RNA sequence: CGUGAGGGAAAGGUGAAAAGAACCCCGGGAGGGGAGUGAAAUAGAGCCUGAAACCGUGGGCUUACAAGCAGUCACGGCCCC
RNA sequence: GAAUGCCGGCAUGAGUAACGAUAAAGAGGGUGAGAAUCCCUCUCGCCGUAAGCCCAAGGGUUCCUACGCAAUGGUCGUCAG
RNA sequence: CGAUGUCGGCUCGUCGCAUCCUGGGGCUGAAGAAGGUCCCAAGGGUUGGGCUGUUCGCCCAUUAAAGCGGCACGCGAGCUGGGUUCAGAACGUCGUGAGACAGUUCGGUCUCUAUCCGCCACGGGCGCAGGAGGCUUGAGGGGGGCUCUUCCUAGUACGAGAGGACCGGAAGGGACGCACCUCUGGUUUCCCAGCUGUCCCUCCAGGGGCAUAAGCUGGGUAGCCAUGUGCGGAAGGGAUAACCGCUGAAAGCAUCUAAGCGGGAAGCCCGCCCCAAGAUGAGGCCUCCCACGGCAGCCGGUAAGGACCCGGGAAGACCACCCGGUGGAUGGGCCGGGGGUGUAAGCGCCGCGAGGCGUUGAGCCGACCGGUCCCAAUCGUCCGAGGUCU
């Protein structure tokens, strides 16, 4: 359940080390934006020579939130961070890695390329 | 709304209700008979029936949760030795309420008496 | 707020037409089953002390 | 505020 | 267009195909027919069908009449389905199997006296920054000299709910005979217990 | 009629008897099937529970773990078909029923609070001896 | 009323005579009902006369599909002389 | 017949707002024509660098006791400054 | 001018259409896609943010789109009070001065009670020619009315290529609406536990008060809820707008028109959901009581029925509505289950002790699902037809 202000810790190598969300991709006006969704961000704060610079507009897709998330199956599934992997306009990551788990409800919505890289999906 | 919630309220704040059903606790197992007024005593039924019940029970851990309530020990001597004994048999039921036909002057307000059934 | 106030006086009419909602209603009255005085049902009598049949209190 | 003193009706209390 | 009366029971969630449906349970039959109304007695087509079963010793002459004429014991509810004539004289929760759709009729839980903020959806007034005592209040009601009143159906506080509610297109996940039970996808208006309507829905 | 009766009896072609007990502060496995691409695996999640909250046939429970830096909690139904089976892998004793408080707590202080339950541990192996 | 200088009200009438109502009744009293006084007691002390606004009881006529500065002109109905 | 006239009386708003700190009450027994409100007992709560005690100023019989309840007391009153 | 409160914001709408989007079109210097321009269309929609008191405007990120105006520059007996706009103070400037400036700067009292109309809700009365209990018809109202992305057709038609469709068919969204509490997530003023200081009961142990109108802390049922769940916008029929025709004169040709007939919009009428016979035009159907006693009328005793009273209610401000009233499961108790808390007290054992272990998932335990006449709905009263006329 990320909006317009909430912070977002990077789960890539993209340099970036946490992105402020301004707005969320979906539509004229959506609220909130959950796993799956595709985010602008600016970088607020990133290390030294990455791809990526403090004060840069990026886009992203959120890939893990503190807000559980409920499922078909009866079940949900929540994290301890809100977290996003940075990506480009074909919604492929930008960087070659990604840390943490990411939740199962990105295969569905096409990021592949994040799924098979994240080290655990749950 | 106030929709399946069990309680009257009767405009007593939390501890100041929980003292008004103690006192009357008291006054009812010491006089065996008390007047008040009809909301009052219907509330009145369910506190002290369960009190009455524990001393049914007659364990020192009954005595202790009596205690809490109604404090006197002589009173709970009263109510574990002569009151629980007329009861052993009924199944729950240990006090009645029944309207009085004419109320207070000074505020109109309706009257019962509560007492314990033989 | 900015204190509102009659426009004008109520008409005798006017005001005794509010009040055709104020007459009140008899008290509604039984005769006791046993000394035959007149008493709220439902409430033990006062003039001879009994209800449901018993003598329940001291009149 | 009517009020203070710059403008004088519909405003504020009683002073007179 | 098939309908039954019924009480609502309660609301749980089964598993079908590894997935959980939320479903609330619906008491249908059995549903006796105690009068049809015919184009020609009555002007339109309708069963009015009886529910739940009544002391006698407190259904009066009148009504004790009305169900003698049908040859019917004496029952608590009588509601019409309009445009519905069954073939037997009993209506029962086998008119419906799983995967048909249905409508039902509530009437909704009441909230009393309901402010403008619970009512309307109302955005009520600030909470700081100077707001005095508007905080649930619903603002404006209108404009200056023209047209200087208040329009007709303007949105303001008063009782909201106890009333009649339909939602639609309800999916029917299941139907226990045995037990006179409908399993319905979703939510149906109103308290456990109270009464509701089961009918063939109107979408497509 | 009874309505809580007849809601138990829509429930009862769906409840299960095949799991063990378990408590809050036990670490356990729960082997779960899921769906990916195109086919269907058994993932495991293995945590501690830190919530049982009862309704009955509506009963679930909530399993959390550290994964790959990450706090991670997981609510499961407890009479779900998607639960294959679940493993107790170790007993610990809780003080209370719901067990928040361990979010806020190093891998340490938990240890030191969730200590094993060496009672339920002996019942545990005092069962599994039926011959 | 104002610290003070100072400001500054309202309020007259039983009856010729108290003969100002013993005593009895209901009521805790107030109050009243009889008895009694008087030419007169709606002259009974909250007292001569006792207007009007205002309030109430009883009766006649009238009114719950109706648009009103409230009246006025006409006809009809009911009530009264 | 009008002067936001003056004096007085009586209306409307209205059985409406309000009854003045959210420290809090309950029962029993008395007294009495009448009692939530007075007296007594038990239980409960509140203040305790005071919401206790002693001076000073100011007030001026408000003190004590008996007998009272028309008015004063924001209700009631058998109680009371 | 014996006062018509003055900018903007917020809240709440509602209307216009010179239309921002969405729907339908003609022309195009319209290949396709995408534009341009004009016509029809007001059903619905028309985002979040930085700056400034700002209206406006610029800018960021989006969007189908980020429309323009009216309603006393809509709306201060609805709020705000940044600005403007008294008294204080200062700067620049003007004035010898006192002072002055749609110049700037910092500060600066916004009035508890709604009589009438109007509006939202809810009753009381009478009426609907006999009186009653039910179930209904729907005149006439109201609600709703949005839209996008991807995929298939098809990398097809079109195009040198870049690019890339009509028609038709799927899937998934955003915002909004109604209901709901199974799940997710809140609250849960005493449902359970832990904890400090103090006073108390009774010394230990165990408890109670107070620390807020819960002392504090960890949890938390039902209910009420959204962040959660289901469902809605339609479909379909009809009549139309612009626009396009068929047949066809006047006018041997031509002409959508003069006779006649088609097609054709998110708009209009139905359809859906809700109110509704005070619809005084007071409707309809099923059932019940009935020719009561006294001089279209009167007074009485009743009938079918109803009310009063009482136990209550996911109904509710009072009223109303609904259920029940001993031939009874309505509330209260009691029992069983659920649920919460998380292993009571007491005792035994280990430890110098704080404590620990066992008895024990114990003990306590609101509302939830039920059972049970133990307690209370005792006993009753009063209304209430005899049917006007051709
Ligand atoms: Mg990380
Ligand atoms: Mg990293
Ligand atoms: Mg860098
Ligand atoms: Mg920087
Ligand atoms: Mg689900
Ligand atoms: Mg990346
Ligand atoms: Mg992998
Ligand atoms: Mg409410
Ligand atoms: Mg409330
Ligand atoms: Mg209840
Ligand atoms: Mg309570
Ligand atoms: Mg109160
Ligand atoms: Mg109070
Ligand atoms: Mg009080
Ligand atoms: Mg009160
Ligand atoms: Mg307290
Ligand atoms: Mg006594
Ligand atoms: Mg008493
Ligand atoms: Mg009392
Ligand atoms: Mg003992
Ligand atoms: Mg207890
Ligand atoms: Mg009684
Ligand atoms: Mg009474
Ligand atoms: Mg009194
Ligand atoms: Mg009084
Ligand atoms: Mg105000
Ligand atoms: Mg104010
Ligand atoms: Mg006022
Ligand atoms: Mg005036
Ligand atoms: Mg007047
Ligand atoms: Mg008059
Ligand atoms: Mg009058
Ligand atoms: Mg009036
Ligand atoms: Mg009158
Ligand atoms: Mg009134
Ligand atoms: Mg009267
Ligand atoms: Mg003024
Ligand atoms: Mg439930
Ligand atoms: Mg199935
Ligand atoms: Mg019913
Ligand atoms: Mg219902
Ligand atoms: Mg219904
Ligand atoms: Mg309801
Ligand atoms: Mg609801
Ligand atoms: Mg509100
Ligand atoms: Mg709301
Ligand atoms: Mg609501
Ligand atoms: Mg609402
Ligand atoms: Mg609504
Ligand atoms: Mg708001
Ligand atoms: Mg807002
Ligand atoms: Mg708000
Ligand atoms: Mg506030
Ligand atoms: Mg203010
Ligand atoms: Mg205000
Ligand atoms: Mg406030
Ligand atoms: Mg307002
Ligand atoms: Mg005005
Ligand atoms: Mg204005
Ligand atoms: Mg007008
Ligand atoms: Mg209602
Ligand atoms: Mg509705
Ligand atoms: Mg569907
Ligand atoms: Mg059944
Ligand atoms: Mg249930
Ligand atoms: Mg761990
Ligand atoms: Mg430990
Ligand atoms: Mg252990
Ligand atoms: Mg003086
Ligand atoms: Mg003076
Ligand atoms: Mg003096
Ligand atoms: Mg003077
Ligand atoms: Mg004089
Ligand atoms: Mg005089
Ligand atoms: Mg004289
Ligand atoms: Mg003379
Ligand atoms: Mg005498
Ligand atoms: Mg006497
Ligand atoms: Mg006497
Ligand atoms: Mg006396
Ligand atoms: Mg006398
Ligand atoms: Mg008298
Ligand atoms: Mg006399
Ligand atoms: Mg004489
Ligand atoms: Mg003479
Ligand atoms: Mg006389
Ligand atoms: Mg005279
Ligand atoms: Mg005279
Ligand atoms: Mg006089
Ligand atoms: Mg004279
Ligand atoms: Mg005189
Ligand atoms: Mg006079
Ligand atoms: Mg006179
Ligand atoms: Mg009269
Ligand atoms: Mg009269
Ligand atoms: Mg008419
Ligand atoms: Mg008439
Ligand atoms: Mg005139
Ligand atoms: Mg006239
Ligand atoms: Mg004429
Ligand atoms: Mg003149
Ligand atoms: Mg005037
Ligand atoms: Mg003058
Ligand atoms: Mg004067
Ligand atoms: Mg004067
Ligand atoms: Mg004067
Ligand atoms: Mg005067
Ligand atoms: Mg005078
Ligand atoms: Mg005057
Ligand atoms: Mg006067
Ligand atoms: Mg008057
Ligand atoms: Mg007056
Ligand atoms: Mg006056
Ligand atoms: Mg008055
Ligand atoms: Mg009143
Ligand atoms: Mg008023
Ligand atoms: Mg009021
Ligand atoms: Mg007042
Ligand atoms: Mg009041
Ligand atoms: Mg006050
Ligand atoms: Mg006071
Ligand atoms: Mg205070
Ligand atoms: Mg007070
Ligand atoms: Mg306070
Ligand atoms: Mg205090
Ligand atoms: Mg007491
Ligand atoms: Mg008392
Ligand atoms: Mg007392
Ligand atoms: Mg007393
Ligand atoms: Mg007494
Ligand atoms: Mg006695
Ligand atoms: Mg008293
Ligand atoms: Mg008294
Ligand atoms: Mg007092
Ligand atoms: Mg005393
Ligand atoms: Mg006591
Ligand atoms: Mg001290
Ligand atoms: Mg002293
Ligand atoms: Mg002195
Ligand atoms: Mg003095
Ligand atoms: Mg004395
Ligand atoms: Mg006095
Ligand atoms: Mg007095
Ligand atoms: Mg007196
Ligand atoms: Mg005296
Ligand atoms: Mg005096
Ligand atoms: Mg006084
Ligand atoms: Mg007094
Ligand atoms: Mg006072
Ligand atoms: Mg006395
Ligand atoms: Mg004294
Ligand atoms: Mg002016
Ligand atoms: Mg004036
Ligand atoms: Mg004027
Ligand atoms: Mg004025
Ligand atoms: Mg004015
Ligand atoms: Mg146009
Ligand atoms: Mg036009
Ligand atoms: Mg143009
Ligand atoms: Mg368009
Ligand atoms: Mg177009
Ligand atoms: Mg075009
Ligand atoms: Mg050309
Ligand atoms: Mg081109
Ligand atoms: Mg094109
Ligand atoms: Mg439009
Ligand atoms: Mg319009
Ligand atoms: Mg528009
Ligand atoms: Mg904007
Ligand atoms: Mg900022
Ligand atoms: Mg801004
Ligand atoms: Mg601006
Ligand atoms: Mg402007
Ligand atoms: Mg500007
Ligand atoms: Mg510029
Ligand atoms: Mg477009
Ligand atoms: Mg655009
Ligand atoms: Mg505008
Ligand atoms: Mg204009
Ligand atoms: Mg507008
Ligand atoms: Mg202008
Ligand atoms: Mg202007
Ligand atoms: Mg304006
Ligand atoms: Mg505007
Ligand atoms: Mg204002
Ligand atoms: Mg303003
Ligand atoms: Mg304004
Ligand atoms: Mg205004
Ligand atoms: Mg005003
Ligand atoms: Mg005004
Ligand atoms: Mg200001
Ligand atoms: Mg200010
Ligand atoms: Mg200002
Ligand atoms: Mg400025
Ligand atoms: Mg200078
Ligand atoms: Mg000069
Ligand atoms: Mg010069
Ligand atoms: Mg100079
Ligand atoms: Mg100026
Ligand atoms: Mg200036
Ligand atoms: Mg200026
Ligand atoms: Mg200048
Ligand atoms: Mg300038
Ligand atoms: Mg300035
Ligand atoms: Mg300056
Ligand atoms: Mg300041
Ligand atoms: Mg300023
Ligand atoms: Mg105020
Ligand atoms: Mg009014
Ligand atoms: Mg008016
Ligand atoms: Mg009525
Ligand atoms: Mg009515
Ligand atoms: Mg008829
Ligand atoms: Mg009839
Ligand atoms: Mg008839
Ligand atoms: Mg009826
Ligand atoms: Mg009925
Ligand atoms: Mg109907
Ligand atoms: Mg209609
Ligand atoms: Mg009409
Ligand atoms: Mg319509
Ligand atoms: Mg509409
Ligand atoms: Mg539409
Ligand atoms: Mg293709
Ligand atoms: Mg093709
Ligand atoms: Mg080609
Ligand atoms: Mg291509
Ligand atoms: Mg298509
Ligand atoms: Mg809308
Ligand atoms: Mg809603
Ligand atoms: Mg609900
Ligand atoms: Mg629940
Ligand atoms: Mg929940
Ligand atoms: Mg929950
Ligand atoms: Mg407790
Ligand atoms: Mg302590
Ligand atoms: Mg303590
Ligand atoms: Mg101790
Ligand atoms: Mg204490
Ligand atoms: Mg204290
Ligand atoms: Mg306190
Ligand atoms: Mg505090
Ligand atoms: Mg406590
Ligand atoms: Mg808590
Ligand atoms: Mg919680
Ligand atoms: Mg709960
Ligand atoms: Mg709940
Ligand atoms: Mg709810
Ligand atoms: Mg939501
Ligand atoms: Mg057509
Ligand atoms: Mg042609
Ligand atoms: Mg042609
Ligand atoms: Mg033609
Ligand atoms: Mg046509
Ligand atoms: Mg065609
Ligand atoms: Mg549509
Ligand atoms: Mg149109
Ligand atoms: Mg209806
Ligand atoms: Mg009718
Ligand atoms: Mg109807
Ligand atoms: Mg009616
Ligand atoms: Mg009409
Ligand atoms: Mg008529
Ligand atoms: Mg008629
Ligand atoms: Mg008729
Ligand atoms: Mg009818
Ligand atoms: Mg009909
Ligand atoms: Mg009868
Ligand atoms: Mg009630
Ligand atoms: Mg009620
Ligand atoms: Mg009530
Ligand atoms: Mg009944
Ligand atoms: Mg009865
Ligand atoms: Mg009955
Ligand atoms: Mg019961
Ligand atoms: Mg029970
Ligand atoms: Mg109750
Ligand atoms: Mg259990
Ligand atoms: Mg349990
Ligand atoms: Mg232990
Ligand atoms: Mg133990
Ligand atoms: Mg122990
Ligand atoms: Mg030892
Ligand atoms: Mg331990
Ligand atoms: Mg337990
Ligand atoms: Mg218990
Ligand atoms: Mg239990
Ligand atoms: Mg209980
Ligand atoms: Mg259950
Ligand atoms: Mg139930
Ligand atoms: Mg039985
Ligand atoms: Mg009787
Ligand atoms: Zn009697």
């Amino acid at each position: 359940m990320i909006q317009p202000q909430t912070y977002l810790e990077v789960a890539d190598n993209t340099g970036a080390r946490k992105i402020m969300c301004i707005r969320v991709l979906k539509g004229s006006n959506a609220k909130y934006a959950t796993v799956g969704d595709v985010i602008v961000a600016s970088v607020k704060e990133a290390i030294p020579r990455g791809a990526v610079k403090e004060g840069d507009v990026v886009k992203a897709v959120v890939v893990r939130t503190k807000k559980e998330i409920k499922r078909p199956d009866g079940s949900a599934i929540r994290f301890d961070d809100n977290a996003a992997v940075i990506i480009n306009n074909q919604l492929e990551p930008r960087g070659t890695r990604v840390f943490g788990p990411v939740a199962r409800e990105l295969r569905e919505k096409g990021f592949m390329k994040i799924v098979s890289l994240a080290p655990e999906v749950l | 709304m106030r929709h399946l919630k069990s309680g009257r309220k009767l405009n007593r704040h939390s501890s100041h209700r929980l003292a008004l059903y103690r006192n009357q606790a008291k006054s009812l197992l010491t006089h065996g008979r008390i007047t008040t007024t009809v909301p009052k005593a219907k509330e009145l039924r369910g506190f002290v029936d369960h009190l009455i019940h524990l001393a049914k029970r007659g364990d020192l851990h009954a005595r202790r949760l009596v205690l809490r309530d109604l404090q006197d020990v002589k009173l709970v001597r009263k109510l574990f030795d002569e009151i629980a004994p007329r009861y052993r048999d009924r199944q729950g039921g240990y006090t009645r309420v029944l309207k009085l036909a004419e109320r207070r002057r000074g505020d109109g307000a309706p009257l019962a008496l509560v007492e314990l059934v033989e | 707020a900015k204190h509102p106030v009659p426009k004008k006086k109520t008409s005798k009419a006017r005001r005794d037409a509010r009040r055709s909602h104020h007459a009140l209603t008899p008290p509604t009255l039984v005769p006791c089953p046993e000394c035959k005085a007149m008493k709220p049902p439902h409430t033990v009598c006062p003039e001879c002390g009994y209800y449901a049949g018993r003598k329940v209190l001291e009149v | 505020s009517p009020g203070n003193c710059a403008s004088c009706s519909n405003s504020a209390s009683a002073n007179c | 267009m098939k309908g039954i009366l019924g009480v609502k029971v309660g609301m749980t969630r089964i598993f079908r195909d590894d997935r959980a449906v939320p479903v609330t349970v619906i008491l249908a039959g059995p549903c006796p027919v105690v009068q049809r109304r015919t184009p020609e007695k009555d002007g339109y087509t309708a069963v009015q069908l009886g529910f739940l079963p009544q002391n006698p010793k407190r259904v009066n002459r009148p009504l004790k009449g009305h169900f003698a004429k049908a040859g019917v014991e004496p029952v608590r509810i009588l509601r019409e389905i309009r445009d519905f004539n069954p073939e037997g004289d009993t209506v029962t929760v086998e008119i419906f199997k799983p995967g048909e759709r249905v409508d039902v009729t509530g009437t909704s839980k009441g909230r009393g006296f309901a402010g403008v903020m619970k009512r309307w959806n109302f955005a009520g007034g600030p909470d700081s920054h100077g707001a005095h005592k508007i905080h649930r209040h619903p603002g404006s009601i209108g404009n200056r000299k023209t047209p200087g009143r208040v329009y007709k159906g303007k949105k303001m506080a008063g009782h909201y709910g106890a009333e009649r509610v339909t939602v639609m297109n309800l999916e029917v996940v299941d139907v226990i005979p045995e037990e006179n039970l409908l399993l319905v996808k979703g939510a149906v208006p109103g308290p456990n217990g109270g009464l509701v309507i089961v009918r063939e829905t109107k979408k497509a | 009629m009874n309505r809580g009766a007849l809601i138990k009896l829509v429930e009862s072609r769906y409840v299960r008897t095949d799991l063990p007990e378990f408590r809050p502060g036990d670490t356990v496995r729960v082997s779960y099937k899921v769906k990916e691409g195109n086919r269907t695996r058994i993932q495991d999640f293995e945590g501690i529970v830190i919530r049982i909250r009862r309704n009955g046939f509506n009963t679930t429970f909530t399993v959390r773990k550290v994964s790959y830096g990450v706090g991670v909690e997981r609510i499961f139904p407890l009479h779900s078909p998607l639960i294959q089976k679940i493993d107790i892998v170790q007993r610990g004793r809780a003080r209370r029923a719901k067990l928040y408080f361990i979010r806020n707590l190093s891998d340490r202080e938990i240890r030191r609070k969730l200590r094993a339950d060496r009672k339920r541990i002996d019942q545990d192996r005092a069962a599994e001896r039926a011959a």
